[PDB]
């Protein structure tokens, strides 16, 4: 696994070693904040980690490393930049000089992330050097190399054999779309070069699901191989149960109208969606989010208000992290969820749920 | 602009499956209704019991029961049950065209039409015109209790037992099928001491048969059979004792027969409703079905055309410099 | 996609064998020839393709066809783009293409495999004409069966099974009896699941949907019918069942 | 063991357990029951009927009707009932103030008719708040 | 189409035949959903009498009697403006809709109304 | 929009602002089509106070004064934070909606409103 | 759009339809809202019969214009 | 649509298949509004399923050609 | 008249001798069974056929031929 931080992609979209995921969505939807809290997860795991910027404002590139260098990202980060002023052939060359840096640890049998802060503007950057150089274009005036442009760019980032030394370089290109349209020119190139989709939505980043995945239409082409054990057995039922609540969202205007088979899964889902909430730049571990999602998919959870699920997790993660620490190293060490610490778990469920109902 | 044929069409997609819960929603609450008559039926059943066999055991010309009462039909007061919300059908104003026609049959007769509205749908309708004498608005009800039940009986019990007004008669949608119910008008009182119920036209059931509605399904559809059910009439014991008199005791059972021809008739007229409300939303939410599949193909059509269009410009000024 | 083809038709011409082809996909084929043209300079067509899209493609797609000699069948996955099927690559696709077998996320999630939807996926060659009578009768019975139990799953929800009429009880349970005996035990997962795989033939494919419409297996039950091959290993594996449940 | 008895609203049955006494009201006013009880078909007033059963004995107000009993069993068909313990006690007193007042207020015979039937029906649910 | 020109008789009809097309026009996406049975009382007048202005516009022709058959109509112009001053003045709203349709006059509108209300 | 800027007091009501918003844009398809009637009683309360902050939203400027023909008015922020903590909070849930249309202040809709029942009177 | 607003107008004329632009853009919002309910309050009833009133003023025959007098 | 229509037939297609072009006029307004009356009277319910068989003389299979007698 | 064996043609939507008349449909709804059958109707009159597959497949245009030869048209 490469673990992003985030319950919502690590759970249902998750993202393995070696693979190539696309983050995607429209302007201001939270893609920048799901490849940085990706980032910033990876304090303790040895991946190395390369921040291209291609086309950015130079003020925000100097806000995403004043954003690393508080939370100690930089001992492990390389940040490729080319600011919008700079000319297109360096805008052009800059995620194949980052490629390049992560390939170099790659093959001294190191695992690195890398993230190319919008596939957007390196197309639009060879576009201009193309119709410059009178090359004759084609659909929204690209040449028809800008797929050759990137899937020779992600192609070379993968997960190496054990006779090479098994270095990986897990690819999370950003791709910002125009108006949700998915079937444009340079976002049909991209997903169809790329392992997953990751999809963000602004109508659910304006409603409060955040980060605004778009779990219905995001896929993983991997699937569950990335994940370890402890977390297939957990958000095995995360997926069927808000696969379950998405055919039911009609439904929640008539919670009352309904048997109590229907109005349990309406109940249900809408505490599983809390889970799914995080701030910015609050990556959770793999043990955090085991509970997070054995709480939720298993019924103890059912008891609070909506504006209480996020009080009750936040002190239920800073519960076993104290009290209950053996937790911690069932999973960590075995990577499985065990009969063992599924009885710990529940004991910290039910002595949090009695703190937290007399508070 | 594609986006905002995108968003009609993501607009259409989602009333596509707002009137498809609606379907179901309604589909669960006239089962619900079909589930609450049939807890009424021991009700009915042993009211009947009853019933049958004090008109049996009477046999006295001097018994004379007010709610039995025959008086001459100088006025006629009309319950007339209505929904309380839209989107069903043409089930609140196929009614009120047979509550105008009526009240327009009471006009050569004569006879000083009244209404008695219960249900959303028409008390604005009958607010509405002030030239209609109408006694009492009443609060239809979704689920109706006998609470909601006995109010409306009060007002009928209370407006006959005085000689102001004769031959309460109602009416109320049956429910038939799901797609046509006509509403059928029925005399309520003045209660035949037999307990036959019988519509103003002239066609008068035996109360021991009445048929319950079992919604089911025919080859491929969900539809809706009354099956007309016999109760058989025991005979009351040889030995039994009355405790009052056998016109006091039948003063006593005809409120709760008043009683029961309402409630069921509030009951025939929700699932009514209800039933008119999925026949509605299943029609919209196919309507939406043929409309969200004729706007994917013209927005393709504008799709392709726009891409077709767009390069054309860029391939001549490809070959203009 | 014409050297792998190159290859396939050597064993048609020469080994005199029945080849299997396969493209995936067969949209990255038009898609590279889109990018070619472009680069060649070609004026382009509509919505972006290659000019001699129509040609390009017919001329991978009547290489593959059954001479006297042997027979060369391509089974090839088909990208529809912005889900357009009237989209010039799918349209120039669909013209050559004789059966589309639609596999369906949902029914994965069931447990049925192969992961086939049944309703969605069509063929030319189910014709009476071609396929004969008795297998045309039969597929459209399973069709009608399963689409009538694909229409009662929000009856079954509201009512129940109990009050379903008569003939509409028997065209579910019907109906899940085929859902169950559609799917099958593979050789390619033997090692993966350890039951071993089954080859079933056309003759016995039709015998069995035959039995499971004509009713005279309503009384096994409906797992007995899952990942079996044969419907005489249908009512194997119920009597077994039977003979399991006593102990 | 005993009779068992039966109290059947026009949609809701309430009562369907065995008990050994009931005193119900009546348009006489006061029968007691032991079982075997001969068979008697009698109109039921619009008043409390106390049910004494083996260890605690309660009323269930019932708003009028009929009562016949016979071989140890007791049908009673009654156009609304309501259980004197589930009847909140103070609240029933509020809405015999609300009869009151409109009996007062009542002019005309069917406003004479309506109040008068629907006080006893308010003043005989407050007499279930309290016993 | 200007009164200075058509006549005030024949403008303010041309007017009121537009106007009523018109909120039949507009009301297309409620009754595309919902249909007929969710209009108000006026939307639902307007709805029908738009309903038989659009099948009084139609016509026999001369030229299209080898298609149907049916022999063409000359239709003149003071026939036509009272044709459409029986229906916005709602005299014929009794009459079924497709009495309107493919006949001269507005009086063979009237003896078709005849037929479909005769024959049984 | 960040709580490590702004504080957490205005940034707990942009987010129930735009919440509420965006569920008032999710539903003015199904309200034009089935109607408000059809609503949960939450959903016609976050119907009625969107149509109120979006009013409130709109301001007379001293630009605009040719355009608005009223007077414009500057607002504070934490006139505009106490102003949109009743809107969401339900205390102004009995003025109408063109109460809050082009006012400066919280202060400046509810004097609007008493002149809206003063002339509703006359 | 006017994007010199009251300035093109005279003393009298803005004085009286100086928020007429504004007031039948927010009446031309309520009216389509009306629609979409079935029992609305009189605060409401009475700004939709006070905006078709205002409709109304607003119509003329062709070349038969109002002076600035007969406008206010 | 044919533009040629009565002028191409024979004299018994002329005679003969007029019938049929007015019963198919008649039956595509029936089965509208079929299953929204869902109480089929005989003086539709006949003219329905009469309409129903129409469609069965109309069926030919592949490769099958009929006749102008066999037609007729 | 030129008889196509259709009856929905021959009765409805009638083709002269002299007639373009349009066949028109999307795929796979049986364009080219309409122009075969009305090319196999024409064994008893003095019509000489002439079929034009412009671009399809090979294997198509076979079976129209082996179609054609095993019933004499
Ligand atoms: N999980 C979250 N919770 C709350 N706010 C968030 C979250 N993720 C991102 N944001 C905020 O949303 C805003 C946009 O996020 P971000 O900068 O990542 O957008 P982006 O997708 O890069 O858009 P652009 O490419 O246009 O900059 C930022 O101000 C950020 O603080
Ligand atoms: N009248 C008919 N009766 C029975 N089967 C038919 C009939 N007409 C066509 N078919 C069958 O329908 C299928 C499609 O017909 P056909 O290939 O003639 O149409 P098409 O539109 O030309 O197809 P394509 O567009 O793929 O070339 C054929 O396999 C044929 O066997
Ligand atoms: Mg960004
Ligand atoms: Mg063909």
């Amino acid at each position: 696994p490469l673990q992003t931080g985030l319950i919502a992609i690590d759970a249902m979209i998750p993202v393995g070693r070696g693979q190539r995921e696309l983050i995607i969505g429209d302007r201001q939807t939270g893609k920048t904040a799901v490849a940085t809290d990706t980032i910033l997860n990876q304090q303790g795991q040895n991946v190395i980690c390369v921040y291209v910027a291609i086309g950015q404002k130079a003020s925000s590139v100097a806000q995403v490393v004043t954003n690393f260098q508080e939370r100690g990202a930089m001992e492990y980060t390389i940040v490729v930049a080319e600011t919008a002023d700079s000319p297109a052939t360096l805008q052009y060359l800059a995620p194949y000089t980052g490629a390049a840096l992560a390939e170099y640890f790659m093959y001294r049998e190191r695992h690195t992330l890398i993230i190319y802060d919008d596939l957007s503007k390196q197309a639009q950057a060879y576009r201009q050097m193309s119709l410059l150089l009178r090359r004759p274009p084609g659909r929204e005036a690209y040449p028809g190399d800008v797929f050759y442009l990137h899937s020779r760019l992600l192609e070379r980032a993968a997960k190496l054999s054990s006779l090479l030394g098994e270095g990986s370089m897990t690819a999370l290109p950003i791709v910002e779309t125009q108006a949700g349209d998915v079937s444009a020119y340079i976002p049909t190139n991209v997903i169809s070069i790329t392992d997953g989709q990751i999809f963000l939505s602004a109508d659910l980043f304006n409603a409060g699901i955040r980060p605004a995945i778009n779990v219905g239409i995001s896929v993983s082409r991997v699937g569950s191989a990335a994940q370890i054990k402890a977390m297939k057995k957990v958000a095995g039922k995360l997926k069927l149960e808000l696969a379950q609540f998405a055919e039911l969202e009609a439904f929640a205007q008539f919670a009352s109208d309904l048997d109590k088979a229907t109005q349990n899964q309406l109940a249900r889902g809408q505490r599983l969606r809390e889970l799914l909430k995080q701030p910015q730049s609050a990556p959770l571990t793999v043990e955090e989010q085991v509970m997070t999602i054995y709480t939720g998919t298993n019924g103890y959870l059912d008891s609070l208000e909506l504006d209480q699920v996020r009080k009750y997790l936040v002190e239920l993660r800073t519960y076993v992290k104290t009290n209950k620490p053996e937790f911690q190293e069932i999973i960590s060490s075995t990577k499985t969820f065990t009969e063992e610490a599924e009885a710990l778990l529940k004991e910290a469920i039910q002595e949090q749920m009695e703190r937290f109902l007399l508070q | 602009n594609l986006r905002e044929l995108r968003d009609r069409i993501g607009s259409v997609k989602n009333t596509q499956k707002i009137t498809e819960a609606m379907k179901l929603v309604a589909a669960a609450k006239v089962r619900r209704a079909q589930e609450a008559v049939v807890n009424g039926r021991p009700f009915s059943e042993t009211l009947v019991e009853v019933l049958y066999n004090m008109n049996e055991q009477l046999q006295t010309e001097d018994v004379d029961v007010p709610l039995t009462k025959i008086r001459t039909v100088k006025k006629v007061a009309l319950m007339v049950v209505t929904g309380d919300r839209g989107l069903c059908g043409g089930f609140n104003n196929m009614l009120l065209k047979k509550a105008e026609s009526r009240i327009a049959e009471l006009k050569k007769l004569g006879v000083d039409y009244t209404i008695i509205s219960i249900g959303k749908k028409g008390n604005t309708y009958f607010i509405r015109r002030p030239e209609i004498p109408v006694d009492r608005y009443f609060d239809g009800t979704n689920l109706p209790t006998a609470k909601e039940a006995q109010a409306i009986a009060d007002d009928v019990f209370s407006l006959f037992v005085s000689e102001e007004v004769d031959k309460v008669e109602m009416l109320y949608t049956k429910f038939v099928s799901l797609v046509k119910s006509d509403p059928v008008i029925h005399t309520l009182l003045p209660l035949s001491p037999k307990g036959e119920i019988c519509d103003i036209n002239g066609k008068c059931v035996d109360a021991a048969e009445d048929e319950l509605f079992r919604l089911t399904t025919k080859e491929g559809k969900l539809t809706v059979e009354r099956d007309m059910i016999k109760t058989e009439t025991p005979a009351f014991s040889p030995i039994l004792e009355f405790e009052q008199d056998p016109a006091q005791i039948l003063d006593a059972l005809l409120p709760l027969y008043l009683n029961s021809q309402i409630l069921r008739a509030l009951q025939e007229s929700l699932a009514s409703e209800l039933a008119a409300r999925m026949t509605a939303m299943s029609n919209a939410t196919d309507n939406a079905n043929e409309l969200k599949k004729t706007l994917s193909i013209n927005y393709n059509r504008a799709r392709q055309a726009k891409i077709t269009g767009e390069i054309l410009e860029i391939v001549a000024g490809a070959n203009a410099c | 996609g014409l050297t792998a083809l190159t290859m396939a038709e050597y064993f048609r011409d020469v080994n005199e064998q029945d080849v299997l082809l396969f493209i995936d996909n067969i949209f990255r084929f038009v898609q590279a020839g889109s990018e070619v043209s472009a680069l060649l300079g070609r004026m382009p067509s509509a919505v972006g393709y290659q000019p001699t899209l129509s040609t390009e493609m017919g001329s991978l797609q009547e290489r593959i066809t059954s001479t006297k000699e042997g027979s060369i069948t391509s089974i090839q996955a088909v990208y529809v783009p912005a889900d357009d099927l009237t989209d010039p690559a799918p349209a120039t696709t669909f013209a050559h293409l004789d059966a589309t077998t639609v596999l369906s996320r949902g029914l994965a999630a069931k447990g049925i495999y192969p992961a086939v939807d049944p309703l969605d996926s069509t063929s030319t060659m189910l014709q009476p004409r071609i396929v004969g009578e008795e297998h045309y009768e039969i597929a459209q019975r399973v069709k009608e069966t399963l689409q009538r139990y694909k229409e009662l799953q929000d009856i079954i929800a509201i009512l129940g099974l109990d009050e379903l009429s008569e003939e509409d009880r028997l065209t579910v349970a019907r109906a899940r009896k085929i859902e169950r005996f559609l799917s099958q035990p593979f050789f390619v997962a033997e090692v993966f699941t350890g039951s071993p795989g089954k080859y079933v033939g056309l003759a016995e494919t039709i015998r069995g949907f035959q039995l499971i419409l004509s009713g005279e297996l309503d009384s096994l039950p409906e797992q007995a019918f899952y990942l079996v091959g044969n419907i005489d290993e249908a009512t194997a594996k119920a009597m077994n069942l039977e003979m399991e449940s006593k102990l | 063991m005993t009779l068992n008895l039966c109290v059947l609203t026009p949609n809701r049955s309430i009562w369907n357990s065995e008990v050994k006494e009931i005193i119900l009201s009546t348009n006489s006013g006061q029968i007691g029951v032991l079982p075997n009880h001969a068979p008697t078909a009698t109109a039921v007033d619009i008043g409390i009927l106390r049910i004494r059963l083996n260890d605690q004995w309660l009323t269930l107000a019932l708003m009028g009707g009929f009562a016949r009993i016979g071989n140890n069993e007791i049908t009673i068909l009654v156009n609304d009932a309501e259980r004197g313990s589930d009847i909140d006690p103070q609240e029933a007193q509020q809405t015999l103030e609300i009869a009151e007042a409109n009996l007062r207020k009542a002019e005309g015979k069917r406003q004479k008719i309506e109040a008068n039937l629907a006080l006893r029906r308010a003043r005989t649910r407050v007499e279930a708040s309290n016993t």
